[PDB]
RNA sequence: CUGACUGGGGCCUGUAGAGCACUGAUAGGGCUAGGGGGCCCACCAGCCUACCAAACCCUGUCAAACUCCGAAGGGUCCCAG
RNA sequence: CGCCUCCUAAAAGGUAACGGAGGCGCCCAAAGGUCCCCUCAGGCGGGACGGAAAUCCGCCGGAGAGCGCAAGGGUAGAAGG
RNA sequence: UCCCCCGUGCCCAUAGCGGCGUGGAACCACCCGUUCCCAUUCCGAACACGGAAGUGAAACGCGCCAGCGCCGAUGGUACUGGGCGGGCGACCGCCUGGGAGAGUAGGUCGGUGCGGGGGA
RNA sequence: GCGGGGUGGAGCAGCCUGGUAGCUCGUCGGGCUCAUAACCCGAAGGUCGUCGGUUCAAAUCCGGCCCCCGCAACCA
C-alpha cells in the first residue's frame, strides 16, 4: 500500500497588511496579494507581484467601488 | 457591450489620471473642438475654452490652434501651468495637435 | 488608396458578339466576350433556345388512331 | 470559353476541334461548316472575329449541347429508372442493359472486377 | 539554462571588458548575440558582443 | 443499482449528519411518502433493496419516486491491514439522509396499497420511518 | 467623383420604384448597397506551392484593388494546417469599385457561366444580406484563357443596408440579378 | 381537477398529475372552484399542457403554456425486475485533474 | 501605564448555515439532435416509437478540493477603563 | 525526502497524518522596453472546391476564450492580438 | 434659480435587455468630398483632413411600458459568541446576546457634481 | 507490493524519440502438375485491450479499469 499523493507548498502568508485608519509610512506594504484583488489607489503603488504598498506618509483608506473592485488609497497626514 | 471609440477613450484617460495631473481634455467635433481643464480629485473643471464660445473662424485646424492659444491665456491667470494632454479617443494629430500646440505657445507646461 | 500596389483604372470598352457595347471601367481598356446580358437565352425574357419541347412525349405518339374500334 | 460554353482546340483544323464539343461529331462539324461557308481545313487559330461568331451562332442555336444535353439524357435516363421499365431496373442495379450476356464481361458495366 | 539554452557573457566592444551575463538559445539565435548596453568603463552605452562563457 | 456515472473526485471526506434536512421535507410527486425519522448514510444496497420490495407488492401498477441518490462514495481499507498506507479504496456509495426528508413517494395506487409497500419498504431500511400522506402544506411549497 | 451606370440607375431607377412598393418615410431608410467583399478561401496553397500571388494579380485585375492575405485562426490536423499559414485573399469593395465590379459582374460574369440557369433566390441572409459562389475565374472579362495557370473560384459577399430579405431582394433585382425561382 | 379516466390509464398506466393547480392573475371577485381538464383522451405517454387549459371568464394565465401538466406513464412491474437485476452497472469514472482535465 | 481582559469605532475574512448563478453530480416530466427498433423503400426521402438517449425548459435534489449568497465570531489599528 | 498549486484548515496569519488531488528541476532575442492601433470563445443564418472544423459576410454573445507549461488568483477600462 | 443640449465625473444594473414614441433652430451625429496633413497586412469601413446640400434613417439624447434582468422588506427559521442540561452513541434540548440564505410583500425602464452652449 | 506486457488468423516489430502500422507463416485468387505438396505471380485483412485526458494530431505521452508474464511476500 503507498500513496501517490503527499505534498504540498509552503504557504505564502498573502493578505492585507495594513487595515483601514492606520498609519504608515513611504514604503510600507499595505496588501500582498495575487493578482489585483485590491486595485492602487491615490499614493499606492503596485509592485510586480501585484504588492501595493505606500508612496507617502499617511493612512490608509478602503474603496468598494462596485464593478470598478476594491481600492487601497493613503491620505497624506 | 463597449466599442472601439468607447475603449480607446478609457484606454488613454486612465494613464493620464495616474500621473495625478490636470487634465486638458480636448472634445472634437465635425464642426467645432473644446477643451476643458479639469482637476479630478474634485471631479471639478477648472478653466474651459471653445471654438463655439469663441465665436471663431473658418479653417478648423488654425481654429484649433486658436482655441489652444485662447485656453492658455486664460489658464496662466488662475496659476495653472502644469497639466497633462488629454487626447481622448483622438489621435495626437490635426486639429488636437493643432490645439495642444496652440495651447503650448500660450505657455501651458506640457 | 496606397500608391504602387493597385491596378489602374480607365474608360473600358467591352463588346459582345452580339455587338453589344458596354461602358464601364476597367483594367484593361478592351475586352472582347462571347455572350453577355443582352443576348442570353435564360435572360432574354423565355427565348427557349433550341427546345420548345413541351417533352413532346408520352400522350404525344399518335401514331394512329388506326388501331380499330 | 470559345464555342459553346468550352474553348475548342486551337492549332487544329476548325472541323476537327469542333468534336471537341460534348454534342457535336463529325458530321455535325462538316455540316456547321456547310451552312456557314466555313473552310473545314483551316487552323482555329485562324478563324475571324467574323467567322468565330457565325460558326458560334450556328451551333449553339440548333442543337442542345454540353449541359443541357447532359440535363435531358440524365432525365431520360431518370424517367426510365423511375417508371420501373425493365431498362430501369437495369440502371439503377447499375447492369448492362441491351441484351449483353453478363455471365463474363459485361465489365465496362460492371467495372473491375470484384473477386471473390 | 541546459545544453541547447547556454549562458554567455556580454564583452564591451570597445574596452573587451566583460559587464554583463545572460542566456540564449544557441539553436534559436545562432549568431552572436548584440546589444548595447552600458559600460561601467568607457562610462556610455557600446555595443556589446557575446563571448564564450 | 444507484451509483454516479462519473465525479470529479473518486473519494470524499466522511463529514457530518448534524440537524434536519435541508430540503426534500415535503410531498413533491406521488401521493404518499416514506419519511426518515432519524439520520444515516442509506447505502445504494438498501435503496434498491426497498424499491424492488415496493414494485414486489404492487406487481403491475403505480409508480415509484426514490427521491434519495447515492453520491458519497464509501471507503474501506482492505481486510486486515494496519493504519496507514493512504485511504481506503472506494467500495460503495451511500445517500446522505438527515430527519424529515422524503425518501420514497409512490403514486396511483389504493391507500391500503402505499400503506403496505412503504412500510415493507420501511423495514429494508438502517433508521426509523414515518409514513405521510400528501397535505395542504405539502401543496404549499 | 465617377459616373457609372449602375451608380446612375440606381438613385434614377431604382430608388424610385423602392420607394413605391415600401413606402418609406425617409431617403435614408430605403436600402442601400455598402460593400461587397470578395474572398477566395484558397487553401489549396497551405504548403504546396504557397505562391499565390498569380491569384492575387488575377482578384487585382478583377476589381482594381490589391486584395489582403487571409491567415489560419487555429492549426488543423486533417487539413495539414499550421496556425498563422497563409490560405487565403480577401478584398473589400466600396463606393466606386463596387458599383463597377458589380456592374461587370452583372452585365458579362454570369452570362458567361456554365450552364447559368440565375442566381439562388434562397442565398438570401434573413437580415437582407447576400452571398453567391463562382467556380471559375475565367468568368470574368479581365481574365484569359491564357494567363491562368489553374481553376480558381471565389466566395462573394454583398451588404445591403436592408433589415429583411424582401427589400434586399428588390434592390438587387431591380438593379439587375439575375434569380430562377 | 382532471375529469375524465385516462385510456393511459386503462391499459396499466398511472395518471402523473404534474400540476395539481395552476398559478394565474385574476380579480378577487373572481376566484373560480376550480379549472376543469378532459384527460379522458390521454394514452401512454399522453399529456396536457398549461396551454391546453381552457379558462373560466376573467381569468387570465400566469405560466408559459410551455410547461406540461399531466402525464400518464407507464406503471411499475414485476416482470422489469428481470433485466433490472440482470442490467449490468460499471465502477464510476473519475473527472480528471492536472495533465487531465 | 504602555499589559491580559473590557467599551466604542473603522477596516479585513469566505467558515456555520444556505443556495444551484459557475464546475460537476442528480430523480421524474416536457420538448427534442443522434442512434437502436417496427412499417415502406434503393430512386432517396418518409411515418410510428411503453427503446437508449445530447442540448434546452420544468419540478426536485447532492458536493472538502462548486459559490449568486453568507452569518455568529475572529484578526488588526485608533481613543478610553 | 527539495520547490509550486488546491483542499483538509474550524471566514486574520499559521496548522498534522504512509490524508485527498495535481504539477516543477524548464522556457522566450521576443514570449523583453515603449508608443500606436485592435477584441475573444460560442450560437444561428448566408457562401465555389469546403468537410463537425480552413477562409468570407451578417446578427446575437461581459467573458464561458486568450494569457508557453500545474493549479489558483487575476484580467478585454488588458495582463489577450 | 428653471428647461434642453454638448463636455467630463461620481454612485456602480433602482442605471440593464426588449418594445413603443419623440428631438435637428441650436449642439451632436450621420452626411458632402479625398486636393492637402494623415491612413488601409485590401478598402477614406476605421483613423484623418477640407467642408455644410440633405437627414434625424443609423447613432445619441429625452419619455413611456414591469415580458426578462436587476434591487427587495416585515415576519419566521437555520446557524451561532457566551452560559447550562440530555443520550451508549449517531446526535438532541433550554437560557442570554447576535442572526442569515431561500421565499413572500414589494421596488425598478436611473440619481447627482462641475464647466460650457442655448432658451425663459 | 515492484517491474514488464495486450498491435490483421498465429507469433513478433513499430511505443523510448507523437504525424509515417512493418516481418515470417497463414488465408484468398492465378500458375506449374494427371493430381496434391513444395515452388512461382498477384491480392485481402489490425481502425492498435478498454473508457478518460494532454495535443493542432495519440498504437506512441499521461490517468482509470480489465486480462497476462515475471519477481517478491521476511524476524513471526
Ligand atoms: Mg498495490
Ligand atoms: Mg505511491
Ligand atoms: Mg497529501
Ligand atoms: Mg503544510
Ligand atoms: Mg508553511
Ligand atoms: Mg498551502
Ligand atoms: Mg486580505
Ligand atoms: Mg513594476
Ligand atoms: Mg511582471
Ligand atoms: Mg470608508
Ligand atoms: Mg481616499
Ligand atoms: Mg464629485
Ligand atoms: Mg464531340
Ligand atoms: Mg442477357
Ligand atoms: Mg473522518
Ligand atoms: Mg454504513
Ligand atoms: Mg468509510
Ligand atoms: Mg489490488
Ligand atoms: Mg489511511
Ligand atoms: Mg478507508
Ligand atoms: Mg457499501
Ligand atoms: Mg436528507
Ligand atoms: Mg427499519
Ligand atoms: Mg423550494
Ligand atoms: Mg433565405
Ligand atoms: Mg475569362
Ligand atoms: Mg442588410
Ligand atoms: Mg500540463
Ligand atoms: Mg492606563
Ligand atoms: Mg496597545
Ligand atoms: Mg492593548
Ligand atoms: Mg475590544
Ligand atoms: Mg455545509
Ligand atoms: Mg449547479
Ligand atoms: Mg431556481
Ligand atoms: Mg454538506
Ligand atoms: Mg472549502
Ligand atoms: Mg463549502
Ligand atoms: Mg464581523
Ligand atoms: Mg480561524
Ligand atoms: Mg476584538
Ligand atoms: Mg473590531
Ligand atoms: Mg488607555
Ligand atoms: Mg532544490
Ligand atoms: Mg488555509
Ligand atoms: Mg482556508
Ligand atoms: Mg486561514
Ligand atoms: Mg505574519
Ligand atoms: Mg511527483
Ligand atoms: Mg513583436
Ligand atoms: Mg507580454
Ligand atoms: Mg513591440
Ligand atoms: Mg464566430
Ligand atoms: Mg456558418
Ligand atoms: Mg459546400
Ligand atoms: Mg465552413
Ligand atoms: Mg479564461
Ligand atoms: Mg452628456
Ligand atoms: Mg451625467
Ligand atoms: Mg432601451
Ligand atoms: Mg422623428
Ligand atoms: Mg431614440
Ligand atoms: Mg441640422
Ligand atoms: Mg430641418
Ligand atoms: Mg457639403
Ligand atoms: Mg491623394
Ligand atoms: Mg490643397
Ligand atoms: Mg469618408
Ligand atoms: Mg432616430
Ligand atoms: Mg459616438
Ligand atoms: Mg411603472
Ligand atoms: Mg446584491
Ligand atoms: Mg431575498
Ligand atoms: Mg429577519
Ligand atoms: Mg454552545
Ligand atoms: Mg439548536
Ligand atoms: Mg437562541
Ligand atoms: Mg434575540
Ligand atoms: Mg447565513
Ligand atoms: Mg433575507
Ligand atoms: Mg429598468
Ligand atoms: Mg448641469
Ligand atoms: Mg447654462
Ligand atoms: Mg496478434
Ligand atoms: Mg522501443
Ligand atoms: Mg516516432
Ligand atoms: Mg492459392
Ligand atoms: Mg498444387
Ligand atoms: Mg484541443
Ligand atoms: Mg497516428
Ligand atoms: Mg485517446
Ligand atoms: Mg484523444
Ligand atoms: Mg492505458
Ligand atoms: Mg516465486
Ligand atoms: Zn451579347
Ligand atoms: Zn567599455
Amino acid at each position: 500500500g503507498s500513496t501517490r499523493n503527499g505534498r504540498d507548498s509552503q504557504a505564502k502568508r498573502l493578505g492585507v497588511k495594513r487595515y483601514e485608519g492606520q498609519v504608515v509610512r513611504a514604503g510600507n506594504i499595505l496588501v500582498r496579494q495575487r493578482g489585483t484583488r485590491f486595485k492602487p489607489g491615490k499614493n499606492v503603488g503596485m509592485g510586480r507581484d501585484f504588492t501595493l504598498f505606500a508612496l507617502v506618509d499617511g493612512v490608509v483608506e478602503f474603496q468598494d467601488r462596485g464593478r470598478l473592485g476594491r481600492y487601497v488609497h493613503v491620505r497624506p497626514l | 457591450r463597449l466599442t472601439a471609440y468607447e475603449r480607446r477613450k478609457f484606454r488613454v484617460r486612465n494613464r493620464i489620471k495616474r500621473t495625478g495631473r490636470l487634465r486638458l481634455s480636448v472634445f472634437r467635433s465635425l464642426k467645432h473642438i473644446y477643451a476643458q481643464i479639469i482637476d479630478d480629485e474634485k471631479g471639478v473643471t477648472l478653466v474651459s475654452a471653445s471654438s463655439l464660445a469663441l465665436k471663431l473662424k473658418g479653417n478648423k485646424t488654425e481654429v484649433a490652434r486658436q482655441v489652444g492659444r485662447a485656453l492658455a491665456e486664460k489658464a496662466l491667470a488662475l496659476g495653472i501651468k502644469q497639466v497633462a494632454f488629454d487626447r481622448g479617443p483622438y489621435k495626437y494629430h490635426g486639429r488636437v495637435k493643432a490645439l495642444a500646440e496652440g495651447a503650448r505657445e500660450g505657455g501651458l507646461e506640457f | 488608396m496606397k500608391e504602387g500596389i493597385h491596378p489602374k483604372l480607365v474608360p473600358a470598352r467591352i463588346i459582345c458578339g452580339c455587338g453589344n457595347v458596354i461602358e464601364t471601367y476597367s483594367t484593361k481598356p478592351e475586352i472582347y466576350v462571347e455572350v453577355c446580358s443582352k443576348c442570353h437565352p435564360f435572360y432574354t425574357g423565355q427565348q427557349r433556345f433550341v427546345d420548345t419541347e413541351g417533352r413532346v412525349e408520352r400522350f404525344q405518339r399518335r401514331y394512329g388512331d388506326s388501331y380499330r374500334k | 470559353a470559345r464555342i459553346a460554353g468550352v474553348e475548342i482546340p486551337r492549332n487544329k483544323r476548325v472541323d476537327v476541334a469542333l468534336t471537341y464539343i460534348y454534342g457535336i461529331g463529325k458530321a455535325r462539324a462538316k455540316e456547321a461548316l456547310e451552312k456557314t461557308g466555313i473552310n473545314p481545313a483551316t487552323r482555329v487559330k485562324d478563324l475571324t472575329e467574323a467567322e468565330v461568331v457565325r460558326l458560334r451562332e450556328y451551333v449553339e442555336n440548333t442543337w442542345k449541347l454540353e449541359g443541357e444535353l447532359r440535363a435531358e439524357v440524365a432525365a431520360n435516363i431518370k424517367r426510365l429508372m423511375d417508371i420501373g421499365c425493365y431498362r430501369g431496373l437495369r440502371h439503377r442495379r447499375g447492369l448492362p442493359v441491351r441484351g449483353q450476356r453478363t455471365r463474363t464481361n459485361a465489365r465496362t458495366r460492371k467495372g473491375p472486377r470484384k473477386t471473390v | 539554462a541546459s545544453e541547447v539554452r547556454i549562458k554567455l557573457l556580454l564583452e564591451c566592444t570597445e574596452c573587451k571588458r566583460r559587464n554583463y551575463a545572460t542566456e540564449k538559445n544557441k539553436r534559436n539565435t545562432p549568431n552572436k548575440l548584440e546589444l548595447r548596453k552600458y559600460c561601467p568603463w568607457c562610462r556610455k552605452h557600446t555595443v556589446h558582443r557575446e563571448v564564450k562563457i | 443499482m444507484l451509483m454516479p456515472r462519473r465525479m470529479k473526485y473518486r473519494k470524499q471526506q466522511r463529514g457530518r449528519l448534524k440537524g434536519a434536512t435541508k430540503g426534500g421535507d415535503y410531498v413533491a410527486f406521488g401521493d404518499y411518502g416514506l419519511v426518515a425519522l432519524e439520520p444515516a448514510w442509506i447505502t445504494a444496497q438498501q435503496i434498491e433493496a426497498a424499491r424492488v420490495a415496493m414494485v414486489r407488492h404492487f406487481r403491475r401498477g403505480g409508480k415509484i419516486f426514490i427521491r434519495i441518490f447515492p453520491d458519497k462514495p464509501y471507503t474501506k481499507k482492505p481486510l486486515e491491514v494496519r493504519m496507514g498506507k493512504g485511504k481506503g479504496n472506494v467500495e460503495g456509495y451511500v445517500a446522505v439522509v438527515k430527519p424529515g426528508r422524503v425518501m420514497f413517494e409512490v403514486a396511483g395506487v389504493t391507500e391500503e396499497q402505499a400503506m403496505e409497500a412503504l412500510r415493507i419498504a420501511g423495514h429494508k431500511l438502517p433508521i426509523k420511518t414515518k409514513i405521510v400522506r400528501r397535505d395542504a402544506y405539502d401543496e404549499a411549497q | 467623383p465617377l459616373d457609372v451606370a449602375l451608380k446612375r440607375k440606381y438613385y434614377e431607377e431604382v430608388r424610385p420604384e423602392l420607394i413605391r412598393r415600401f413606402g418609406y418615410q425617409n431617403v435614408w431608410e430605403v436600402p442601400r448597397l455598402e460593400k461587397v467583399v470578395i474572398n477566395q478561401g484558397l487553401g489549396e496553397a497551405k504548403e504546396d506551392a504557397r505562391i499565390l500571388e498569380k491569384a492575387a494579380q488575377e482578384l487585382a485585375l478583377i476589381t482594381g484593388q490589391k486584395p489582403a492575405v487571409t491567415r489560419a485562426k487555429k492549426s488543423i490536423s486533417n487539413f495539414k494546417l499550421r496556425k498563422g499559414m497563409p490560405i487565403g485573399l480577401r478584398v473589400t469593395l466600396r463606393r466606386d469599385r463596387m458599383w463597377i465590379f458589380l456592374e461587370k459582374l452583372l452585365n458579362v460574369a454570369l452570362p458567361r457561366i456554365r450552364d447559368f440557369r440565375g442566381l439562388n433566390p434562397n442565398s438570401f441572409d434573413g437580415r437582407g444580406n447576400y452571398n453567391l459562389g463562382l467556380r471559375e475565374q475565367l468568368i470574368f472579362p479581365e481574365i484569359t484563357y491564357d494567363m491562368v495557370d489553374a481553376l480558381r473560384g471565389m466566395d462573394i459577399a454583398v451588404v445591403t443596408t436592408a433589415e429583411t430579405d424582401e427589400e434586399a431582394r428588390a434592390l438587387l433585382e431591380l438593379l439587375g440579378f439575375p434569380f430562377r425561382k | 381537477r382532471f375529469v375524465g379516466t385516462p385510456a393511459g390509464v386503462r391499459a396499466g398506466g398511472v395518471l402523473q398529475e404534474i400540476h395539481r393547480d395552476i398559478l394565474v392573475k385574476v380579480s378577487p371577485r373572481n376566484i373560480p372552484e376550480f379549472i376543469e381538464v378532459d384527460v379522458s383522451g390521454l394514452e401512454i405517454g399522453d399529456s396536457l399542457h398549461a396551454s391546453d387549459l381552457k379558462l373560466p371568464p376573467g381569468v387570465e394565465l400566469a405560466v408559459s403554456p410551455e410547461e406540461t401538466i399531466a402525464a400518464v406513464v407507464p406503471p411499475e412491474d414485476v416482470e422489469k425486475l428481470a433485466e433490472e437485476a440482470a442490467a449490468e452497472v460499471a465502477e464510476p469514472e473519475v473527472i480528471k485533474k492536472g495533465k487531465e482535465e
